[PDB]
């Protein structure tokens, strides 16, 4: 029962493959191909600049000095070869491109395109030597550039926005200040991705303090922030989680991990998660530390999050004559760039809901990590969680159901979600709890389990009419996507096999019940109960329990 | 059919058997005790080939199973006791189970989000850190091929089970739980995307080194892992999320249409993927993406050459892309045509009633809306009263859909009529759009009423206020009617009509179906907000009276949540004293309901004391503790009260 060998494939050789994949690249929204774009790169105020047989003249093409290197560098090197000796080079051009007085960045962001597309590009059996190398290099890039990512809380009555008006430099060292982070993002996650034998070898206190240092400047409390870097900062954190979550003995890198900066990265998420989501101008400014408004100062993809319009993209091919060698980037208006749709907000609202999934993800993923206590380990976990799932209930109920528009499912699944942090609570670490903790908020807890307990009626479905005409009420928006979907996206979205119709009715029953902010799930009700119907704290005795009791019948 | 009534009394019993009480998972392991046997029969009595060919009695054997494991949540994680779970012994069981589900890919979806379960299953997995060995075997064999030296049908299984492990490694989440430890992050970008991209490469390669129906679903896979796992997240123009997954695909069609074979006649397949395919991909940006990935030059053979006829109309879009303006006029129904000499066949070349849908809709998008929706659904001032004197023939006979089949209409194109103070537009900001404060300080007062300046309210009282359904019927049809009225008052001050949100208010109270317990309360800050008449003056002091003249605590919230919001949202001095009432209510009174009116304290922190303070100590820990962290501060206020009172109360005792 043999297989015969087939050998007589014509392989594309993976260095080839790099190779020729670089050299014709262009990236998600520009209209020029990265190479290209290289092709038109002069460094001048550097007359000279060389390092290893690296020349580059004066007025030299830098982007065919990059072919050159390239390919001279092919017939020398395999492929995890030519990716460290690419990132020694670049990396020295970038650091001097970096440390000068009058030179102009132009090239930097855009070899930053290169980073991304070389790092990404094949990431197997790469060396954490070199990533770091890369890493540490780019951080200190960063404190290079740690001049942006704490500007002030506001523009001051005397601060003017009068301005040059470009939006040059500012996406210059946006898009530099992004793409780095998004670097660190990057190479960690393909050190994440790395073999878990290829771990502690790079992880010194030097990451702590340099990580450090950025993210202090980044996640600001006296400054504005910065979404996109409020973003990759805090998926560092979540680096730190997953090195957390996945070393057997994660206690190594906890133990190098030093408590002042457990503190000042948790602490901060708290500053984070006590914002607020508010599509009403989540496009434009407003109370500040409370709404993660990216404006189109910062608004596109990311070099990986596809998140929307990438309204920056095709002003990323803008950026360069695309027919002459320049050092300088090509003019754009800070404003044209961006009542039509905003269809767009609400793609955008179910992004900002995969972000608050972030924020009570990783808050779930330290909580499994800290199976022992520890010294940021406090409580204010349990306050603040049951805070924002009070919050999420009550405007939940008052504002937000009903609105016809989608956002409302993940809205929800997010508490349900927190439904289990509190659940593993219950379960796990009932062994802390203090009783200052519990009667300074007898209240948001009590709040949180009547919010299910007074669910629990289980009385409503009973037939179909009355539900489906909730749905008719409400559920447009979804049900727009529901048949667009089922007429357009799916497999299973024709010839249903006589066994799943009852599956659509049933299946849109318990989804739109489940819409009208009521009858949540008797998983949820009776893990619920199984905390407060439980006496293990005199939360609930029947001598002042029965009145609510009463207040749901009983 | 055979065991029938055995399943119908099964399942009804059972059902009955929800838990004790209407409290129902059983979280624990339960101290009757005979569903091990019948854990064990419900998949043991299915493993049998003569009752392996119908679709529904399956099915029904499979849901057997969701509610079995569903509703005793103690059956997964077991500890069967030698290390191990009982999810990991039902691995290899429901592989049976899924290699059914493998062609059946509804059924395959369905058991993936059935299957405290899921959550239960990484719960203490995720705390004992099956996978690293599972890994293990997998590198294992996965290197074994390659070279070719595997078996034939393990061949055929585990090609397939390659094949249905990349669909799951490539689901939506909302399905799988994070028990792995590889689905961690969010923003929609989380750890194994890579790993699993490095998986991608090692699939690729090997299968690449690697019946004709065979090929069929290979390639139906191909575009599978990029064709059903998108975010969507918008109208009618919805979002696929990975580009590079997108391109790897595109060239493994490449490849296969290269080989040239896993060609079968009689078109179940053929037409219908490639149409879907590049109907997908047009108006989309990443034109880009196809260019390089594949272009059908060779197979193309448009020159009555070279099923054969549905590349075709790709060809016909990839024109339509070429564009400059020697296309011309719509002659044959079909697109705005160009000039040929050429126009291959119409919208549905090859129509198996699906095929006809995906192309007829995506060449119709060459053309170069929500309000129109239902509209078309159910296929403006003439639409207007003749909506009016229509409903007046659908209740005139007992109608319950076609009949309630406008009021959601009537809302929103009350928005829209205001707004024009009907083209291209749907949901609106006011209507339909939160911001950061108060909803209710962002509604304005002073805009119109109802009263005939909104026709849609004259019909409203023509044929939904003086009506028998206000008396006793319509238990939710009236009620959509309110939300009707919900988003028109929200549009317009209304006159006092309160007669409805009275004893509807009550109702809600009751309600019997926990549906309209505070939906009269979302109702109030309408009628609470007000000019024109009573705008700020008694009117809600009016409601008020009615109000806490209720004192029930049977369905107390919708009494005292509703009795806050008002006076909440109500203004200055005037909500003063009302929250004095409310700290009142807090003061020491219905544990039940002084706590809670902290709790909602907290609340409209969230979105007075020093004179109850001192009022209180006069007459004579909890509120101030919550409030101040601790009570010490006292000291700072203890101005007016310590001068003012605690001596001259009782001379000699106080």
């Amino acid at each position: 029962n043999m297989v015969p060998l087939n050998p007589n494939r014509i392989i594309p050789d993976e260095t080839s493959l790099f190779l020729e994949s670089i050299l014709l690249h262009q990236i998600i929204g520009a209209d020029l191909s990265t190479i290209e774009i290289l092709n038109r790169l002069k460094l001048d105020y550097i007359t000279e600049f060389k390092f290893k047989n690296f020349v580059i003249a004066k007025g030299a093409p830098i982007g065919k000095s990059i072919v050159s290197l390239l390919l001279r560098c092919k017939k020398t090197l395999t492929l995890d070869r030519f990716i460290d000796t690419l990132l020694e080079d670049i990396a020295v051009l970038i650091k001097e491109i970096s440390v000068h007085p009058n030179e102009s960045k132009l090239a930097v962001p855009f070899l930053v395109a290169l980073m991304y597309q070389i790092v990404q590009f094949r990431p197997s059996a790469t060396h954490n030597l070199a990533l770091k190398d890369c890493f540490l290099f780019i951080c200190d890039l960063i404190r290079i550039y740690h001049h942006v990512l704490k500007v002030p809380i506001h523009e001051s009555n005397m601060n003017l926005h009068v301005e040059p008006q470009i939006f040059q430099y500012e996406l210059i060292d946006y898009l530099i200040i992004s793409y780095s982070f998004d670097l660190l993002e990057g190479i960690l996650r393909v050190l994440q991705s790395h073999p878990k034998q290829t771990y502690m070898e790079f992880f010194d206190e030097n990451i702590l303090k340099s990580f450090e240092f950025v993210y202090k400047l980044a996640l600001t409390i006296s400054y504005k922030p910065m979404v996109n870097v409020i973003f990759s900062a805090v998926e560092v954190v979540n680096i730190i989680t997953s090195i957390i979550l996945n070393m057997d003995n994660s206690s190594d890198l906890k133990s190098l991990i030093s408590g002042s900066w457990w503190r000042d990265c948790i602490t901060r998420l708290y500053a984070l998660l006590e914002k607020e989501i508010k599509s009403g101008d989540v496009y434009n400014e407003n109370v500040d530390t409370t709404t993660l408004h990216m404006s189109k100062y910062h608004d596109f993809f990311g070099l990986i999050r596809n998140i929307g319009d990438n309204e920056l993209g095709g002003l990323i091919s803008k950026l360069i004559y695309t027919d002459r060698l320049q050092s300088v980037p090509r003019v754009i208006s800070k404003e044209d760039i961006g009542f039509t749709a905003p269809i767009i907000g609400y793609k955008m609202e179910k992004w900002l809901l995969k972000l608050k999934d972030e924020v009570l993800n990783i808050f779930e993923n330290l909580l499994m990590i800290y199976g022992d206590d520890a010294t940021i380990v406090n409580g204010e976990m349990l306050i603040h969680s049951s805070k924002f799932l009070s919050r999420e209930q009550a405007l939940m109920i008052e504002r937000y159901v009903g609105q016809d528009s989608p956002n409302l499912d993940l809205r929800c699944h997010l508490i349900e979600h927190t439904l289990t942090i509190i659940y593993r609570l219950w379960k796990d670490h009932f062994k802390q709890l203090r009783e200052e903790q519990i009667k300074q908020v007898e209240s948001q807890l009590i709040m949180s389990l009547w919010r299910f307990l007074v669910c629990q009626t289980e009385t409503v479905t009973a037939n179909e009419r009355e539900m489906r005409d909730h749905r008719h009420l409400v559920d447009s928006l979804h049900d727009l996507t529901i048949k667009d979907q089922a007429s357009y996206y799916e497999d299973a979205f024709e010839d249903l096999p006589e066994y799943i119709e009852e599956e659509l009715k049933m299946q849109l029953n318990k989804r739109t019940g489940r819409i009208m902010q009521v009858k949540y799930d008797e998983k949820f009700q009776e893990m619920a109960r199984t905390i407060l119907e439980s006496k293990s704290f005199d939360l609930t005795t029947l001598e002042e329990a029965d009145s609510l009791y009463i207040s749901m019948g009983l | 059919e055979s065991h029938v009534k055995y399943l119908d009394e099964l399942i009804l019993a059972i059902k009955d058997l929800n838990s004790g009480v209407d409290s129902k998972v059983q979280i624990k392991k339960v101290p009757s005790l005979k569903i091990l046997n019948t854990l064990i029969r419900n998949l043991k009595d299915q493993r049998r080939n003569n009752i392996m060919k119908n679709d529904t009695i399956f099915s029904k054997t499979v849901s057997a199973l969701a509610l079995l494991l569903e509703y005793n949540p103690f059956l997964l994680v077991m500890k069967d006791s030698n290390g191990n779970f009982e999810i990991q012994r039902l691995i290899d069981d429901f592989l049976n189970i899924s290699v059914l589900n493998y062609d059946n890919y509804h059924r395959i979806w369905f058991m993936r989000r059935k299957l405290a379960c899921v959550e239960f299953y990484g719960k203490p997995a995720k705390f004992q850190l099956h996978f690293e060995n599972t890994m293990n075997l997998y590198e294992q064999a996965l290197t074994e091929v390659l070279l070719g030296k595997t078996e034939l049908l393990k061949f055929y299984d585990t090609l397939k089970g390659l094949y249905i492990l990349l669909y799951w490694f490539t689901s939506e989440y909302s399905t799988f739980g994070n028990s792995i430890a590889f689905l961690d992050s969010s923003l929609g970008f989380t750890k194994f995307d890579f790993n699993f991209q490095r998986l991608i490469r090692i699939v690729l390669y090997v299968f690449d080194s690697c019946y004709a129906e065979i090929q069929l679903k290979y390639i139906s896979l191909v575009v599978d892992y990029v064709c059903n796992r998108t975010i969507s997240t918008a109208l009618d123009a919805p979002a696929l999320v990975c580009c590079e997954q997108l391109k790897f695909v595109l060239t493994t069609m490449h490849h296969f249409l290269d080989n040239k074979y896993g060609l079968l006649d009689n078109d179940p397949t053929m037409a219908k993927g490639i149409l879907r395919l590049y109907s997908l991909c047009i108006s989309n940006d990443f034109s880009k993406c196809f260019v390089d990935h594949f272009p059908i030059d060779q197979w193309a053979d448009f020159s009555q050459s070279e099923t054969n006829k549905a590349l075709s109309i790709v060809y016909f879009d990839l024109k339509r892309r070429s564009l400059p303006v020697e296309a011309l006029k719509y002659d044959n129904k079909f697109n705005i045509w160009v000039y040929q000499s050429p126009d291959s066949s119409l919208k549905n070349v090859t129509s198996p009633f699906d095929d006809r849908y995906k192309q007829l809709e995506k060449l119709r998008l060459l053309v170069l809306l929500l309000k129109y929706r239902v509209n078309q659904l159910s296929p403006f001032k003439l639409i207007l009263n003749e909506a009016s004197v229509s409903i007046q023939t659908c209740f005139k006979t007992n109608n319950i859909t076609r009949l309630t089949s406008w009021t959601v209409i009537l809302g929103r194109l009350a928005c829209l009529e205001s707004e024009k103070f009907m083209d291209n537009w749907y949901v609106c900001h006011l209507c339909d759009i939160e911001k950061t404060g108060n909803p209710f300080v962002r509604i304005n007062p002073n805009r119109p009423e109802a009263a005939g300046k909104s026709e849609i309210f004259r019909i409203l009282h023509s044929n939904f206020l003086s009506h028998p359904n206000i008396d006793e019927f319509s238990e939710s049809l009236l009620s959509g009617i309110l939300f009707s009225l919900h988003r028109i008052f929200s549009h317009f001050q209304p006159p006092k009509q309160i007669n409805k949100s009275f004893k509807l208010v009550q109702k809600c109270f009751m309600n019997s179906n926990r549906y309209l317990r505070l939906l009269s309360t979302r109702i109030i800050p309408l009628f609470n907000i007000s000019d024109s008449h009573n705008s700020e003056d008694e009117h809600t002091a009016t409601l008020i009276k009615f109000l806490q003249s209720q004192k029930l605590p049977v369905v107390k919230e919708n009494l005292v949540i509703a009795w806050t919001q008002l006076t909440l949202t109500t203004s200055n001095d005037v909500f003063d004293t009302l929250l004095l009432k409310l700290i009142d209510i807090f003061n020491s009174d219905d544990y039940s309901l002084r706590i809670m009116m902290t709790l909602q304290i907290k609340n409209m922190a969230k979105i007075i004391l020093p004179v109850l303070l001192r009022q209180l100590g006069k007459n004579l820990q909890n509120l101030i503790e919550l409030l101040g962290y601790s009570s010490k501060t006292i000291l700072d206020i203890f101005q007016r009260y310590i001068i003012p009172y605690a001596i001259i109360q009782y001379k000699s005792d106080v």
